[PDB]
């Protein structure tokens, strides 16, 4: 699923600016 | 046409009244921008209670004012680290913006001061925590719940853009929920006064507009792109463009393709296709009709914009609040001491603070 792909990205926590 | 006489007249008058409001708000902002305040409290006026969050050159603590008993959020910045990380202009700019703006969804700066080691910004305490935490816990917000928040961002950007300010770092991590369930925007480190174009590569990967990725001169339309990303993530539970590495996220952003969950309404998809529009000559918020293309879209047909501004709409969600100084909606951090040197550091670089 798309949700599963989101989990697999490893970017589910808080995101810092570049 | 789509509107009869009565509705068209009411909508026309409403848009003219918004113009009148913004003209007065700009006059008030410019007076405060030209004459900023300085040194309005000192460190021993507060008791330190708990750390609410931290960055690479400072932290934010819950404090209690000794004389009044009021709680506040005190941002402490280490002057030496601010210099080493090349954040002098950003830090001075954030404080100058915060002391000059006034809007119900922008956090209020109550005091600021400095000492030998640190800079201090004392803001109202927003006890409900970050939207980010609530979104990850609940999973996703229903479309009415997402729309309630989105309407507040539309009004806040309409205000900021009228002052020629571009925000540039919208995301759920930067949106706090207050005791009545409304939004507070707190951080302005990347905001800039821009009447025309600007060129800095800045923001967060998932929320970057294509024209930033492609190294173009860009304008306030990047904030309306980021609004599309935010509405999508609120309603789906995940953002429209994600991958293991930022470079692959950027490939997706510039591609002009976006996919939607099957539970998204057709009205929502139409709004998002017009906000997540790679072609600047077609992006909502960037056309001749300005913000009105967004406010008059079908997905917002049930939104009473004045009632949102007046905070008279019942919020879909009220965070748990056991009392003043409740911190249960915030992460836990390890507490480090606040050392103040016997020697002034970086006095020349922060003279205007
Ligand atoms: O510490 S913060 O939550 N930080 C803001 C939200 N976190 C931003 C962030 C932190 C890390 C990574 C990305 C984004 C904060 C700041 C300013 C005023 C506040 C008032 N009341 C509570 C908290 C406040």
């Amino acid at each position: 699923t798309t949700y599963a792909d989101f989990i697999a990205s490893g970017r589910t926590g808080r995101r810092n600016a570049i | 046409g789509h509107m009869g006489n009565a509705a068209a007249a009411k909508k026309g008058s409403e848009q003219e009244s918004v113009k009148e409001f913004l003209a007065k708000a700009k006059e008030e902002f410019l007076k405060k921008w030209e004459s900023p305040s300085q040194n309005t409290a000192q460190l021993d006026h507060f008791d330190r209670i708990k750390t609410l969050g931290t960055g690479s050159f400072g932290r934010v603590m819950l404090v209690k004012h000794k004389e009044t008993g009021n709680h506040y959020a005190m941002k402490i910045l280490d002057k030496q680290k601010v210099v080493k990380l090349k954040q002098i202009e950003h830090t001075l700019n954030e404080k100058r913006i915060l002391q000059a703006v006034n809007f119900p969804f922008l956090v209020k700066l109550e005091f600021s001061f400095k000492d030998n080691s640190n800079l201090y910004m004392v803001m109202e305490y927003v006890p409900g925590g970050e939207m980010f935490s609530h979104l990850r816990r609940i999973g996703r917000f229903s479309e009415p719940h997402a729309r309630f928040y989105a309407a507040q961002i539309v009004l806040t950007f309409e205000y900021l853009h009228s002052l020629d300010l571009i925000y540039r770092d919208l995301k759920p991590e930067n949106l706090l929920i207050d005791q009545q369930g409304y939004i507070q925007v707190t951080d302005f480190g990347f905001a800039k006064r821009v009447k025309g174009r600007t060129w800095t590569l800045c923001g967060t990967p998932e929320y970057l507009a294509p024209e930033i990725i492609l190294s173009k001169g860009y304008n306030k339309a990047v904030d309306w792109w980021a609004l599309g990303v935010l509405i999508y993530e609120m309603a789906a539970g995940y953002p429209p463009f994600f991958a293991d590495q930022p470079i692959q996220i950027y490939e997706k952003i510039v591609s002009g393709k976006v996919r939607f969950p099957s539970h998204f309404s057709s009205d929502l998809k139409d709004l998002l296709r017009n906000l997540l529009q790679v072609d600047l000559t077609k992006r909502f918020g960037n056309l001749k009709n300005g913000v009105n293309d967004i406010k008059n879209h079908k997905w917002f047909a049930t939104t009473d914009w004045i009632a949102i501004y007046q905070r008279k709409v019942e919020a879909p969600f009220i965070p748990k609040f056991k009392g003043p100084g409740d911190t249960s909606n915030f992460d836990d951090y390890e507490e480090e001491e606040i050392r103040v040197s016997i020697n002034e550091k970086c006095g020349k670089e922060f003279t205007e603070f």
